[PDB]
């Protein structure tokens, strides 16, 4: 049927691999025989087919990869929510939408780089967005 | 630039690369400055790799900034 | 007048024996 | 010497459905090629030409255009499956010259009495200069 | 040998089109051809190198025959500052109406090209003075040529 | 819509499909044992999966960004010039490269899971073998739209 | 400017030598192949084993210098055209201040100065100049045609060619016309110099037009 | 203190990047596998040589004078 | 009763083959085959790799110069 | 949509045929040709045959995306 | 404790730490002494 | 003048590549090692090493600062 | 005769070069020169297609078995039409 069948402590969470570069292939772990060496590394870090011969494994380590992948994108968004509040017009930019730009960034001025701060107006200054953030935050009434 | 940049690995070839890269081994062999991870050019399906990324990189990038900055400042 | 004769001469004709003599000269076998 | 050839009879041709990698014009003005294996058990296998076709019983015959193809099967048979074969080729006008064992024997190991042909008793750094053999119709290897 | 190319057996036997293609860039280098001696190799480049004059004089006399029979070199000496140097006649029986018009300048009749190569002015410093010298100095090197 | 979409497939009870059953129904006469045996090599590989999934999503991206320039769904998106232009190019981006992952993945489908001895199946067995016409007919119409577009 | 200018000649020219002086004295052999006196001046590549050998002959030097030269007499040119060019007209602060940027060579000398050339012909009329207009595209075209063959290698072409001298072979009405040489893809030196034929080509005829065109548009 | 001075301390700091790199490839030089200890740095050995870079131009010229600073004609392998 | 030839074992040697990968280099002469007819006896192990990989070969007698 | 509108939707379906055509003929070829009947066995990614038979730069599966990639960029 | 040093140790991460350190230090410089064009002291 | 002066450098462009161009082609097919045994022709086969990599330092020194200076001034 | 094949005396008679030939040139043949007793021959370079594959895997000092390239025939160009 269709069940749950899990296993318990399949991989001991420990460090020694992290000072061992180049465990997870038998090719490479040898060590850094030329440049070619550092290259072949990241070329076949993710390549989960060519390290093991069973699906079981692949599954597992796909299965895991992917949460890396959906947590670096909730840390993405969690930016944009925290910028957005912190360091922009977007309540100015509530008054007058038609003609105030949305702005959700703000360089800090060491080489004169504060000519960056554009008068996107509403009594603020910053680089100009353009990812549209504003009118989602509208729609769903912030 | 990076777009241009990408054309000297998509249009040579390693085996030029290899060569001189040895003549440049030998003046640090001579102040015994030679590494031990041998140096080596890069893989033939490297110097591809290499050189679709920067010219799709330079051709994108150079659009991005096209765009952006006409529309901002005429609407 | 002279030139509405040699331009065809060479741009039409010229051409047209000149590739169909090589094409031939190319192509045999002895 | 006992190295009597296989002399090709006509056998049955396996099982397929027939691919646009066949023979083409080369083989009725230049040569083309068989290659004749027993099996023991009616299995199915890859074309070399794309496609899968079912060997039958026994003896079998099959027709490709190139010598690289007639090889190409013949490893793949000689190691997934564990079975013999020869390879001939044919020409227009009829006449069948036998081709891969050459005597019987694969040309992987040794057999005492095939010949030297194309062998330089030096190494490889004392060839002659291109000088050495100008306005000759020699070459410095030669 | 026993076709294109005469001067190289291995291409000939070359069944592909790749023999046409190699039978042209190979033409010129006379030590790969097959057969060459030293005595040929020295006597194909003079005999060559004399080819090559021809073409320079050949060339040299298509300049002035042009310039004398569709130019403007009589009035452009007249002002040199105010009359665009002409280099020959445009004869396309693609071009539209428009085209004809715009392309007719230098006080010309119909369609011109305009000579950038400075002949004009050379050819004023070294003494030539009408069309008629030009002629001649066409003729010549045409002689030259043969 | 989707909700009532969920209950098809069967998973304990006895209600639902058989998804091996469905495609082993549809099969013709031109194309054979027709979907027969997809169902195991759409489960043993993952290169499959993602090939085939990489297509669907790299091609929804850009119906995505053909609809939000048409029918602007959030207030004052129309007139926010710089913002239109950019979500229009920035999923046909998207859009593009993902299509081209789906190629990559089903070419590595075929060089290491493929195999006609046990996966075995018969419309990407049709379909390889009469590949030099797919190609060549690919080909003249690549080069008539090269002529009469260009 | 005419400082910085200079440097970006002589970097020129060290870099051009560079590449053809490395390949005179490799000539004769290398670690990489140590008898490559045996194959000639020009080979295609030594195959794919010791890691890759592809652009190895002493040919290929030659080769890739070209695209130096070009570059670097790229360089030069342009600098005695601007340099010229606002001379003629007496405005010569504008190169003193625009030649230290990039930018300014972008905007104050591509950009500004094809203005006339570009309109050789447009949906109102046309000019003079719509032949260094044409010209000007031509050369464009060529020398984007010139990455094709530097970039997509033979190997992939000649599995191209196979499909269809097959589906010539099985068309009805044109099976009846057969080649009499046989037709392959162009060899792999054949291919870097066909593609280095188009690059020089198009980039002769593109900056010819344009050279022509901007100063006799003002003639001044 | 347009060019030449601020040279001159370019040079300074330029020497001493190369003194230094020069001095760990040699101390580690003599393993069992110099290629471990390169692409995994030994941080203490970096450490204990990161200063003799604050006289490179002084040791170096010593260097120079004893002849240990180049190589005759033994090339590769050793 | 004739003593082996060529160096014994662990003993550094010079390269000398012109085309080789480790020409003016040194390696480890790991065993000497003693077969008078066998064309290349001296094995020897370096520390670098050419380029194929391979750390090893054959080596004629008057190609090998035993440093000391 | 007059005229002008219809040049440029046929530029679109010229560049997205051509696309198609260079992955899909690595899809299909990735496995055997009548060039290299056992390319299979060569892997995924890899750089060349050697130079024979012509020369057999770029036949593998890798390469034909690698080429996709530009006129994905292109459309 | 070990293996967490030796990774630490390796060239990526002391690269970052090794130049994130030198960026400090520069963008410092200049938010002190800007502008910078010669050199004044001698 | 333009004309000129930029056909002429293009020229000189073309023919400059060509002397380097037969200078290989000597070495490979004309070139005898030992009829010119230590003479100044072999012995610029004999440090190639030497001048090889400096023509490297030149252009790699050339090309750091002349592209530095101008990003900088950008 | 068509691409000239070419065995050296270096050869260890490992029989690398003879397993990766693709369309059968090169073979085995006794010696006496080696420990192995065995060196490779090439007794029929007609069909040799130019695959270097042959000698990427020579492992000597340079290289034992040595491929040229001459003129190309109707087989060594590997055409199936
Ligand atoms: C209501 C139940 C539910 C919900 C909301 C999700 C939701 C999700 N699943 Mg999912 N999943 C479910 C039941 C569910 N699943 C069940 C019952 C199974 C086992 C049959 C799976 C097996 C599964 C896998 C194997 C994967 C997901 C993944 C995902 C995520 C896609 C992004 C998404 C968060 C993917 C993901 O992102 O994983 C992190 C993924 O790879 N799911
Ligand atoms: C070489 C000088 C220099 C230095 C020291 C920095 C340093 C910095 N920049 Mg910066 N920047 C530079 C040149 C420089 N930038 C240039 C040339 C540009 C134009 C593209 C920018 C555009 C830029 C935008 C932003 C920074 C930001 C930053 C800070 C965090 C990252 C960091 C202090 C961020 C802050 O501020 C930020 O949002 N920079
Ligand atoms: C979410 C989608 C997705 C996923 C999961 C993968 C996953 C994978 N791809 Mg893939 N790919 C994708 C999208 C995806 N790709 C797309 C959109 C394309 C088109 C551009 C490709 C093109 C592609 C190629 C051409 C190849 C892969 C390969 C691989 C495998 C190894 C990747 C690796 O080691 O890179 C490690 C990560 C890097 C090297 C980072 C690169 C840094 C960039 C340039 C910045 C891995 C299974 C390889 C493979 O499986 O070979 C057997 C391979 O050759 N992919
Ligand atoms: C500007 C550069 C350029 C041009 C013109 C082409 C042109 C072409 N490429 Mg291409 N390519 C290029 C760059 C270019 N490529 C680059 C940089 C790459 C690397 C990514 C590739 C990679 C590539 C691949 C991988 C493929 C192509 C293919 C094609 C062909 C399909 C288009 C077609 O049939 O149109 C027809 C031709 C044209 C539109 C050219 C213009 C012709 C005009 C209309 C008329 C020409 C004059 C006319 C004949 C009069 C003759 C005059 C007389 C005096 C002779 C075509 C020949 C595909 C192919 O051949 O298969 C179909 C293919 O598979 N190319
Ligand atoms: C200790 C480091 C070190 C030293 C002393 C040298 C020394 C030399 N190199 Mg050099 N080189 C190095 C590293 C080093 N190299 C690295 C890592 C690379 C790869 C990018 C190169 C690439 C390179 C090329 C391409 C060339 C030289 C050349 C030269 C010579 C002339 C100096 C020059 O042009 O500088 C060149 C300077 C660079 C290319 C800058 C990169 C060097 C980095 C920044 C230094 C790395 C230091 C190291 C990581 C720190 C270790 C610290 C330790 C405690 C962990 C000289 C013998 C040239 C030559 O042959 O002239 C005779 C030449 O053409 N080298
Ligand atoms: C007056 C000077 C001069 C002379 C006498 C020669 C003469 C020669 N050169 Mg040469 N060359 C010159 C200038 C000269 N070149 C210049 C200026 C360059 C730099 C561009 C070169 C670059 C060059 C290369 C790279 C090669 C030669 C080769 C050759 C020889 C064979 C040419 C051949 O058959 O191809 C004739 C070619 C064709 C008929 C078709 C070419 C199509 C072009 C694109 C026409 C435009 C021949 C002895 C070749 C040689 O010896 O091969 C072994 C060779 O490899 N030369
Ligand atoms: C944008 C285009 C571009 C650029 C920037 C370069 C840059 C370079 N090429 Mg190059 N090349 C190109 C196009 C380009 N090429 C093309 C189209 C071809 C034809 C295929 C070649 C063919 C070619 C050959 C054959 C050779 C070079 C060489 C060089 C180097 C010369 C030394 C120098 O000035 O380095 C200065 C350093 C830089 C410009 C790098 C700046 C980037 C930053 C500083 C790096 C870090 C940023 C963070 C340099 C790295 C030669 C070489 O190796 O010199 C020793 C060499 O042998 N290239
Ligand atoms: C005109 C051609 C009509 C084509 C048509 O209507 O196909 C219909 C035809 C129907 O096949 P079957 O009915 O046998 O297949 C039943 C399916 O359920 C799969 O088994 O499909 C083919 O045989 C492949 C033809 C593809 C042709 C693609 C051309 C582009
Ligand atoms: C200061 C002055 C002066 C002087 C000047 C001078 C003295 C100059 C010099 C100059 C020079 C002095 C230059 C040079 C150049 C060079 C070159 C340009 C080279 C070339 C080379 C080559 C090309 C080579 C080739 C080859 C090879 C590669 C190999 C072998 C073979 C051969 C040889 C062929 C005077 C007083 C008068 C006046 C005032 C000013
Ligand atoms: C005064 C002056 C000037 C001039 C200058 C000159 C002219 C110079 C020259 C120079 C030269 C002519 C040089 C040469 C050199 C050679 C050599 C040979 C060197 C060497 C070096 C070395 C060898 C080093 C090494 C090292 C060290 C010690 C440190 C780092 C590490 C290493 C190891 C790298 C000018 C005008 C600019 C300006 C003003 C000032
Ligand atoms: C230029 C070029 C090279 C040369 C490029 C090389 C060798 C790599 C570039 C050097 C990199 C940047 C190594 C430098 C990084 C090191 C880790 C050192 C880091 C130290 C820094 C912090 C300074 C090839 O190898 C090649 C191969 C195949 C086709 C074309 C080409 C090609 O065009
Ligand atoms: S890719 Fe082409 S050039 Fe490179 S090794 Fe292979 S055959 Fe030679
Ligand atoms: S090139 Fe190929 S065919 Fe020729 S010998 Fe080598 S492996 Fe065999």
């Amino acid at each position: 049927e269709v069940k749950i069948v899990v296993d318990r402590d399949p991989v001991k969470t420990s460090f020694e691999e992290w000072a061992r570069p180049g465990h997870f292939s038998r090719t490479l772990a040898k060590g850094p025989d030329t440049t070619t060496w550092i290259w072949n590394l990241h070329a076949d870090a993710h390549d989960f087919d060519s390290h093991t011969g069973d699906l079981e494994e692949i599954s597992r380590k796909v299965f895991s990869a992917h949460f890396g992948q959906l947590s670096i994108i909730f840390l993405w968004l969690s930016g944009m929510y925290f910028h957005g509040a912190r360091f922009s017009n977007y309540e100015a930019w509530l008054s007058d939408p038609t003609h105030i730009g949305p702005s959700a960034q703000v360089v800090w001025p060491i080489v004169g780089q504060e000519i960056l701060n554009g008068d996107v107006g509403g009594g603020f200054r910053g680089i100009q967005i353009t990812s549209g953030f504003f009118q989602l935050w509208r729609a769903s009434g912030i | 630039f990076v777009w241009a940049f990408s054309l000297m690995f998509l249009f040579s070839g390693r085996g030029y690369w290899q060569e001189l890269i040895e003549s440049i081994v030998w003046a640090h062999n001579k102040l015994k400055v030679a590494p031990a991870t041998q140096p080596r050019a890069l893989s033939i399906i490297q110097g591809r790799a290499v050189g679709v990324t920067h010219y799709l990189l330079g051709g994108i990038a150079t659009t991005w900034a096209f765009f952006l900055a006409r529309i901002i400042a005429v609407g | 007048n002279l030139p509405s004769i040699f331009v065809p001469l060479v741009g039409l004709v010229f051409p047209a024996i000149a590739m169909t003599s090589l094409f031939l000269y190319v192509q045999k076998k002895k | 010497g006992f190295v009597p050839p296989q002399l090709d009879p006509s056998t049955p041709s396996p099982i397929f459905g027939g691919s646009t990698g066949g023979l083409l014009r080369k083989a009725q003005v230049e040569e083309f090629y068989v290659i004749t294996w027993t099996s023991p058990k009616e299995q199915v296998f890859e074309m070399p030409t794309g496609g899968a076709a079912i060997m039958r019983e026994g003896p079998n015959l099959l027709k490709l255009a190139r010598k690289e193809q007639c090889l190409a099967l013949g490893n793949r048979l000689r190691s997934k499956y564990k079975i013999a074969y020869q390879f001939y080729r044919v020409f227009p006008n009829g006449e069948v010259q036998y081709l891969h064992p050459k005597d019987g024997v694969y040309p992987e190991k040794v057999n005492a009495g095939r010949q030297g042909v194309g062998q330089n008793f030096r190494s490889i750094g004392k060839n002659v200069s291109p000088i050495e053999v100008k306005f000759t119709g020699k070459n410095s290897f030669d | 040998e026993l076709r294109f190319p005469r001067f190289s057996q291995g291409l000939a036997q070359d069944p592909t089109t790749r023999r046409i293609w190699f039978g042209i860039a190979t033409a010129h280098d006379f030590e790969s051809h097959d057969d060459i001696t030293e005595e040929r190799l020295y006597q194909n480049i003079f005999a060559s190198h004399f080819g090559q004059l021809a073409i320079i004089f050949l060339w040299t006399s298509g300049n002035l025959f042009h310039v004398a029979w569709q130019g403007n070199f009589e009035s452009w000496i007249q002002d040199p500052l105010h009359v665009r140097p002409i280099a020959h006649a445009i004869w396309d029986p693609h071009f539209g109406q428009p085209a004809v018009e715009a392309f007719t300048r230098g006080g010309a009749a119909g369609p011109v090209n305009i000579a950038y190569s400075g002949v004009y002015q050379w050819w004023y410093t070294i003494g030539l003075r009408t069309n008629e010298d030009l002629y001649t100095g066409a003729l010549f090197l045409l002689f030259l040529s043969t | 819509l989707f909700l009532i979409a969920g209950h098809m497939y069967r998973t304990n009870w006895g209600i639902g499909h058989g998804l091996k059953d469905i495609l082993e129904a549809h099969k013709g006469p031109f194309t054979g044992q027709g979907h027969k045996g997809l169902y195991e090599i759409l489960t043993t590989s993952w290169h499959a999966q993602l090939s085939l999934n990489l297509a669907m999503l790299g091609s929804t991206t850009i119906v995505v960004a053909h609809h939000m320039y048409s029918m602007p769904p959030y207030p004052y998106l129309a007139t926010d010039y710089g913002t239109q232009l950019s979500l229009f190019t920035h999923h046909m981006w998207i859009g593009g490269f993902l299509i081209v992952g789906a190629a990559a993945h089903a070419a590595i489908f075929m060089v290491r899971d493929y195999d006609p001895t046990t996966r075995y199946n018969d419309l990407l067995d049709r379909v390889l073998r009469h590949r030099d016409a797919i190609i060549s007919h690919l080909n003249w119409v690549c080069i008539f739209l090269g002529f009469h577009s260009f | 400017g005419d400082f910085l200018v200079h440097h970006a000649i002589a970097l020129g020219l060290h870099t051009t030598t560079l590449i053809l002086v490395k390949g005179a004295l490799d000539a004769r052999g290398s670690k990489l192949m140590p008898d490559k006196k045996d194959f000639g001046y020009s080979f295609p590549c030594d195959g794919p084993g010791r890691g890759g050998t592809c652009d190895i002959s002493a040919w290929d030097a030659f080769y890739l210098a070209v695209f130096w030269m070009l570059n670097t007499i790229g360089w030069v040119t342009f600098y005695w055209h601007w340099k010229h060019i606002t001379l003629w007209q007496g405005n010569v602060s504008q190169f003193n201040e625009s030649s230290t940027y990039l930018m300014g060579w972008l905007r104050d000398y591509l950009w500004l100065n094809s203005s006339q050339l570009i309109n050789g012909y447009n949906p109102f009329g046309m000019n003079s100049l719509s032949v260094w207009a044409w010209m000007f595209l031509f050369g464009h075209l060529v020398w984007a045609t010139g990455f094709m063959f530097l970039i997509s290698w033979r190997g992939y072409w000649q599995e191209l060619i196979e499909t269809l001298a097959w589906a010539h072979e099985r068309t009805p009405l044109a099976n009846l016309i057969r080649w009499r040489d046989k037709p392959v893809a162009l060899s792999i030196v054949q291919a870097r110099l066909v593609g280095l034929a188009h690059f020089s080509v198009g980039y002769i005829f593109t900056y010819a037009a344009f050279l022509i065109a901007s100063t006799s548009g003002k003639f001044g | 203190g347009e060019f030449i001075t601020p040279g001159v301390l370019f040079l300074y700091i330029a020497g001493w990047i190369g003194w230094v790199g020069r001095s760990y490839l040699i101390a580690v030089s003599g393993e069992k596998k110099p290629a471990m200890r390169e692409i995994i740095i030994d941080v203490e050995l970096a450490a204990r040589i990161i200063p003799r870079g604050f006289i490179w131009p002084v040791a170096a010229y010593r260097e120079l004078i004893n002849g240990d600073l180049v190589v005759d004609d033994a090339d590769i392998g050793y | 009763k004739p003593p082996p030839r060529g160096p014994k074992r662990g003993t550094k040697v010079k390269i000398l083959r012109r085309e080789s990968y480790w020409y003016n280099g040194t390696g480890s002469v790991v065993t000497v085959d003693q077969d008078p007819n066998t064309r290349y006896p001296v094995v020897v192990r370096f520390a670098k790799v050419n380029y194929a990989g391979v750390s090893t070969n054959n080596y004629a007698l008057d190609e090998i110069k035993e440093v000391a | 949509l007059g005229t002008a509108d219809f040049l440029v939707h046929h530029i679109h379906a010229f560049t997205i045929h051509v696309t198609v055509l260079i992955l899909l003929k690595g899809v299909l070829f990735a496995r055997s040709s009548r060039l290299i009947p056992d390319k299979a066995n060569l892997g995924f990614r890899f750089p060349c045959d050697g130079p024979g038979r012509g020369g057999t730069c770029q036949v593998s599966a890798w390469d034909h995306v690698f080429l996709g990639l530009f006129w994905m960029y292109n459309a | 404790m070990r293996d967490i040093k030796t990774y630490l140790s390796v060239a990526p991460v002391l690269s970052t730490l090794w130049f994130g350190a030198l960026a400090g230090l520069l963008i410092e410089i200049n938010r002190l002494f800007p502008d910078a064009l010669s050199f004044p002291f001698f | 003048q333009a004309a000129l002066y930029t056909h002429h450098q293009y020229i000189a462009g073309f023919i400059m590549t060509g002397a380097f161009a037969h200078g290989a082609i000597f070495f490979i097919r004309d070139y005898n090692p030992e009829q010119n045994e230590d003479n100044v022709l072999a012995r610029m086969l004999d440090h190639k090493e030497a001048i090889i990599s400096h023509l490297s330092w030149a252009s790699l020194f050339l090309g750091f600062h002349t592209l530095g200076l101008y990003v900088h001034n950008d | 005769m068509s691409h000239s094949v070419k065995i050296y005396d270096t050869c260890i008679g490992c029989t690398q070069c003879v397993r990766a030939c693709p369309t059968d040139v090169l073979e085995m043949i006794p010696w006496d020169g080696c420990k192995a007793k065995q060196i490779a021959s090439a007794p029929r370079t007609e069909d040799c297609v130019g695959c270097k594959r042959c000698e990427s895997a020579c492992p000597t000092d340079f290289l034992s078995v040595r491929v040229y390239l001459g003129p190309e025939t109707t087989r060594s160009m590997a055409l199936s039409y």
